């Protein structure tokens, strides 16, 4: 079982996202904080849906960089089903 | 449009957007509406002509349509005046019918009273002899309990809320004046100790039990000291918990929220116990039954239910009303369930058939305050036009009325002995009104021709600072405990 | 009325979607159906304000109501299979009319995080004492009879024990009778005696200098200040002929010893100066009438040097343009007084202290004139056009306030 | 205002978190409106976990979420969970500081001295003292 | 608008430095 | 702007003097959000109809359509009294106290052993 043991090396690696902030959100939906190692995990889950937009998101940037543009995510999420919105009234 | 009553200008701009048939087809307020019948109490002085009116052929056609869509309701009396009608109108169905507000209720309070319900009429909970170890300490409370009156003023004690920057949605407190719940807007129920006694759970089933056996002290044996706060929070609602009931033992808090559940809480375990899936919408009250057993709650899909803390099921479901129950309300012999709403009316349900036995209309707002009187005869209840309307229940002609408040009533109390009714609002005031003068007169014509009475019944006023009174509360020794959010 | 959304932006939105040559009659059909829902949900949201027994609303009661009605909350995105994002939302979008829309993902990280409150509580408080309502801060407000005093005897003994409190005995019996000054909502109608008690109280107290009196007087009228209850421009005409004495009076106590606190009592007075030109203003009557007073005070010929000195720093903390009009033309005369002092054997008078304090005053103020409207150059011997006070050490306090500038 | 710093303490620390990821192999200077767009979608799966894998686990009976419950619920999100060792695996990872709280003195809170008048009996002893 | 209310206010018809005594006899 | 501007008079036409911070955006990306997906669905419905251009029949059908599989308002009253009836019906059950502790069954109670992983 990788994930067990994964998640057991999880008291050091403070992540990108605090704990205290991960916590919140998680607070905020009825998940109390029981462990500190699986708000890490969740944290770590969150950086990693984040990335994969950016990384995918990167690639329909460099065919059209070093800028992420609305019309960047709009073709990097139409592959996870998710139609991003312009803002188009301000 | 423009010329009707003043009172009905929030009931007019959900219709000017009805301009479709399928916007109406999904409205289901204006649907029930349209297929009811309008109740329109008149006197027979005001029908002979009306019917000398409308039974000649030239006009043969509003005579039609009042003959479909309106019930007329009859009595032989004088005709009331302007300021009597509009007193006891403003609901949709409105004025609703004297042989429904003429059922025997029994309104009088359990051990004689011939108003009183047998003991075996709804199968309520047993007591013991400790029960009786209580009401030797309650009447010592009852002592320093003063007569209020119009002349011992009862002093108030606010429990602000600092903070709250998650928006407080609920508040209870305990019978006895211990803990004080708090719902909340961040989906948490927060429990305070207010005595110095700090809030302690039993660890666990694995801990709890290797305790106590025949200690003599059993519940302080059992109790945690490792657990012990002044703050308590509860966590397990996906939506902003807007109901808040304790029970009367203490334990066992119930809060209902957005998603659709009511929670009981232990008080010993200071976890969740049971979630009652019934509603799939927001359930905007509930309230535990005086005895403990049975518990109300009233939601967005216009019923209210009936629980018994023991089946994951309701027993009594009451589901008379056109709108929201927003408030629902046990009587204190819990043999009658008030359940106020959002269609401006308020119904009382008895707990055997389901039946609703009283209709109370006069309000122009939805209700937001209910509270009974411990005598059980009368009923108080506030809405968000800042009326007081003091109701009968062995007659049902809401005698009095208090409109002082200038905007939402959302809480109400009698006093423990019935002397004084506090009424907190929006307007961030909690007046008092003399409830002894209020009843002192207290049929056939359906109304009493109520007074103008409201100058004579206030006793104060006390204006707060910038603070909306949530909750309000009696001590057993009659002091006024209130609860609203700093703003 | 029913105000419906216009048409004229129904086809904006259809022609930016590939949907071409739409009539009139199917524009209008688009914005009665949505002008609808609109006003379907602000109805439906209207419920959850008001039981949610707030009327100003917490972005979120159009999230319930979207719910309520089994459309998804979230704005800007539209999930087709529902599964990752269900009826739960995403708490809108924080956009703007007047936006950048342009963003920078390592300006988010510069921004400094904002500070989060203390988890909420429970106060209890008093509303109503046997039907009285208290005014404590959590409540928002021929032989003919004898004549009674418009105090009462708890208001009489406050008073009195708040000035005996305040003369400074003991310095936890000052702070709190200075908070209680600066906070009692019932001060009004007790400030004619406060103000009297102040006023003679200066006027008596520099007859011997004595500095603590003046030092607590200077407090009192202080803590009376920022009080937001009590009306004080009715008194002001006793409250700054006291502090004006304090600023350009003698010191008949020795001025070496307590001139550190002889520094302080001129600045305490100084800044209540300052806020009373701050307050209080109409047209030319109490800010020129002390700026006059402060000039002449300053122009005058042979003044004593204690006098100069708090007359100095009254006319200095006047504000931003005071000393850029008021402090240009005089560096010379400030020089050659600066120049007397130092010529000479005798320094046991108080002229000597009185010369180093003014000249250091001087060269701080001209120090933001020099940064503010002035660019650094020559900064060695150029102040020797300006008499050669502070020059190259002047030039060093310049360049740390420009180290400190470059710090911010 | 201490009102709104409740929620923007810990949604401005959510931008710095965001600005700190679109630093790791991805673009430079993006458009506004698609950084609150992505962290409206941040913020609702965040809370799509909580509201899912608490009903998971009360399903079951219990009241606080294992692993088990977690790892249902983001089958049910379409995750594939394998391929979260990988990307926590990395040394991409960037520590961003926790938002600092409104109050630093705790309870400061002391009233002031004027202890006056007792209680009627009422008025138990653990109601606050009747005022000056 | 020589008879406002502020013209009147003794904070504007006082000079506070004639008032105090400044050791003068 | 144009939009925006309009629906700040929606909203003042319905007494709605002060609402949320951004009420008047939000609710425009609903509107836009709503006539999207309707336009949508009404040239598909056109398509599917074969026309040279989009028609109001085609829309109409959408908004139907819309309704129908989202709008469930709450249960109507002929469904709700009908419920209360059959469930009203059924008396009230007597209640012994130390027979056991008053709950639902535990399976439907949230009190299970509650289990957490071992920290190694």
């Amino acid at each position: 079982t990788p994930l067990v043991d994964f998640l057991m090396q999880l008291e050091d690696y403070t992540p990108t996202i605090p704990d205290a902030v991960t916590g919140y959100y998680l607070n905020r939906a009825g998940f109390e904080a029981s462990d500190p190692r699986i708000i890490r995990l969740i944290s770590l889950a969150a950086q990693k849906f984040i990335s994969d937009i950016a990384n995918d998101a990167l690639q329909h940037c460099k065919m059209k960089k070093y800028t992420l543009t609305m019309e960047d995510l709009t073709p990097a999420l139409s592959e996870y089903g998710i139609n991003v919105k312009k803002p188009h009234y301000f | 449009h423009g010329d009707q009553e003043c009172y009905y200008q929030d009931d007019l701009r959900v219709l000017s957007s009805l301009t479709k048939k399928e916007h109406m087809k999904g409205n289901e307020t204006m649907l029930d509406f349209r297929t009811s019948k309008f109740v329109l109490r008149i006197s027979r002085d005001s029908y002979q002509l009306l019917k000398r009116h409308l039974q000649e052929k030239q006009n043969n056609q509003i005579w039609n349509i009042v003959q479909e869509h309106l019930y007329i309701d009859i009595f032989d009396g004088m005709p009331r005046s302007k300021q009597q009608i509009d007193a006891m109108v403003g609901s949709l169905a409105g004025e609703a019918k004297r042989e429904a507000n003429k059922s025997k209720v029994f309104f009088g309070l359990l051990k004689q009273d011939p108003n009183a319900p047998p003991q075996n009429r709804i199968p309520l909970p047993e007591l013991k002899d400790s029960d009786k170890l209580d009401k030797i300490m309650n009447m010592k409370e009852t002592t320093k309990r003063v007569r209020l009156g119009p002349d011992c003023l009862p002093s108030i004690c606010f429990y602000t809320f600092l903070n709250a920057y998650q928006g407080l949605t609920a508040v209870d407190v305990t019978d006895d004046s211990s803990l004080i719940a708090g719902g909340f807007a961040d989906s948490t129920v927060r429990v305070w100790s207010v005595t110095p006694k700090k809030l302690r759970s039993v660890k666990q089933a694995s801990d709890l039990s290797l305790i106590d056996k025949e200690s003599d002290d059993v519940l302080e044996r059992i109790m945690d000291e490792k657990t012990a706060s002044e703050l308590k929070i509860l966590y397990g609602h996906s939506g902003p918990v807007y109901g808040a009931s304790f029970s009367p033992d203490r334990n066992y808090l119930l809060s209902s929220s957005e998603d659709g559940t009511v929670r009981l809480w232990s008080l010993q375990t200071f976890t969740c116990l049971v979630g009652y899936k019934g509603h799939n919408y927001p359930v905007w009250d509930t309230q535990f039954s005086p005895y403990g057993y049975y518990f109300v709650s009233g939601g967005h899909d216009r019923v209210a239910r009936l629980w018994a803390t023991d089946h994951y099921q309701p027993l009594r479901i009451f589901a008379g009303h056109l709108a929201d129950v927003n408030c629902t309300r046990f009587h204190p012999n819990s043999n009658y369930v008030a359940t106020g709403s959002a269609d401006r009316t308020v119904r009382l349900w008895d707990v055997l058939n389901g039946n609703c036995v009283r209709i109370f209309t006069g309000h122009k707002g939805p209700i937001h305050s209910l509270t009974f009187s411990p005598n059980g005869r009368f009923l108080a209840t506030g809405a968000t036009d800042g009326r007081v309307l003091l109701w009968d229940i062995g007659h049902g002609l809401m005698v009095g009325e208090l409109k002082g408040h200038t905007d939402t009533v959302c809480s109400l109390r009698f006093s423990r002995d019935g002397e004084i009714l506090a009424s907190g609002s929006m307007d961030n005031t909690v007046r008092l009104w003399d409830a002894i003068k209020a009843f002192e007169d207290l049929t056939a014509t359906g109304h009493i021709n109520l007074p103008e009475n409201s100058q004579e019944l206030l006793l104060g006023t006390y204006m707060t600072k910038s603070t909306p009174v949530v909750h309000l509360h009696f001590t057993r020794r009659n002091l006024v405990l209130a609860a609203g959010a700093y703003s | 009325s029913n105000t419906v959304l216009p048409s004229e932006s129904m086809k904006v939105v259809a022609e930016s979607m590939g949907i071409a040559q739409i009539q009139e009659e199917t524009c209008q059909l688009l914005t009665d159906e949505v002008s609808y829902r609109i006003k379907e949900i602000a109805q439906d949201a209207l419920k959850f304000m008001h039981m949610g027994k707030r009327q100003k609303l917490t972005t979120s009661d159009i999230d319930y109501a979207l719910k309520l009605k089994n459309v998804e909350p979230l704005y800007g995105f539209h999930a087709q299979e529902f599964i990752p994002f269900r009826f739960a939302s995403g708490g809108g979008r924080e956009l703007y009319f007047y936006e950048e829309k342009e963003v920078d993902l390592s300006d988010i990280i510069n921004t400094p995080l904002p500070r989060v409150p203390l988890d909420v509580c429970l106060k209890a408080h008093w509303l109503s004492i046997e039907g009285c309502q208290p005014a404590i801060p959590e409540n928002p407000p021929r032989l003919k009879p004898r004549s009674i005093h418009e105090l009462s005897v708890e208001q009489q003994l406050y008073y009195k024990e708040i000035t005996e409190a305040c003369v400074g005995s003991c310095e936890a019996k000052r702070a709190e009778a200075l908070q209680s000054i600066a906070t009692d909502p019932g001060l009004y109608q007790m400030l004619p005696r406060f103000s009297t008690f102040i006023s003679e109280g200066v006027r008596v107290n520099v007859v011997q200098n004595n500095l603590a009196l003046l030092i607590y007087l200077m407090r009192m009228v202080k803590a009376l200040m920022d009080n937001p209850t009590l009306y004080l421009e009715k008194y002001v005409h006793e409250l700054i002929p006291a502090v004006m004495t304090c600023i350009v009076s003698r010191q008949l106590c020795l001025r070496p010893d307590v001139d550190n606190h002889w520094a302080l009592r001129d600045f305490a007075a100084r800044l209540v100066a300052q806020i009373c030109k701050h307050f209080s203003t109409t047209t030319n009557n109490i800010q020129s009438r002390i700026t006059k007073t402060f000039t002449k005070s300053w122009v005058d010929e042979k003044t004593p040097w204690t006098t100069r000195y708090g007359s100095i720093a009254g006319l200095a903390e006047l504000g931003h343009d005071v000393i850029k009009t008021l402090i240009l033309p005089r560096l010379q005369q400030e020089g050659e007084r600066i120049r007397s002092v130092l010529d000479g054997p005798v320094l046991s008078n108080i002229d000597r202290i009185g010369a180093d304090h003014v000249q250091s005053l001087l060269l701080k103020h001209c120090a933001p004139v020099l940064a503010k409207l002035r660019p650094p150059p020559d900064n060695q011997d150029a102040y020797r056009a300006e008499f050669g006070s502070l020059g190259p050490l002047l030039c060093s306090q310049v360049v740390k306030a420009r180290a400190q500038a470059a710090l911010q | 205002n201490p009102a709104d710093n409740y929620h923007l303490a810990r949604r401005r620390t959510l931008q710095v978190v965001v600005s700190s990821l679109l630093t790791e192999a991805g673009f430079e200077s993006a458009e506004k409106a698609s950084v609150e767009t992505l962290t409206e979608m941040l913020q609702s799966y965040i809370s799509e976990i909580g509201r899912s894998a608490k009903s998971y686990c009360e399903h079951t009976a219990r009241t606080q979420p294992t692993l088990s419950d977690i790892v249902v619920t983001l089958v049910e999100m379409g995750f594939n969970v394998d391929t979260l060792p990988a990307y926590a695996k990395r040394s991409q990872r960037m520590v961003i500081t926790a938002p600092p709280v409104t109050n630093q003195p705790v309870t400061p809170k002391a009233l002031t001295a004027g202890q006056n008048r007792p209680h009627p009996p009422h008025i138990p002893s653990h109601f606050p003292e009747f005022p000056d | 608008d020589l008879l406002a209310d502020e013209n009147f206010l003794m904070v504007t018809q006082l000079h506070w430095e004639d008032d105090i005594i400044w050791d003068g006899e | 702007p144009k939009d925006a501007q309009m629906m700040a008079q929606i909203l003042k036409d319905m007494g709605i003097t002060e609402y949320e911070p951004r009420v008047i955006n939000q609710m425009l990306e609903f509107a836009f959000r709503y006539v999207t997906t309707i336009l949508d669905d009404a040239k598909i419905y056109s398509s599917h109809a074969k026309k040279a251009t989009v028609d109001a029949d085609d829309v109409r059908l959408a908004i139907q359509c819309r309704a129908d599989q989202s709008f469930t308002s709450p249960p109507p009253r002929d469904f709700l009294l009908d419920i209360a009836r059959q469930r009203n019906q059924t008396p009230l059950p007597l209640i012994k106290p130390y027979s056991g502790p008053r709950l639902p069954p535990d399976r439907y109670c949230l009190t299970a052993p509650n289990y957490r992983l071992k920290s190694l």
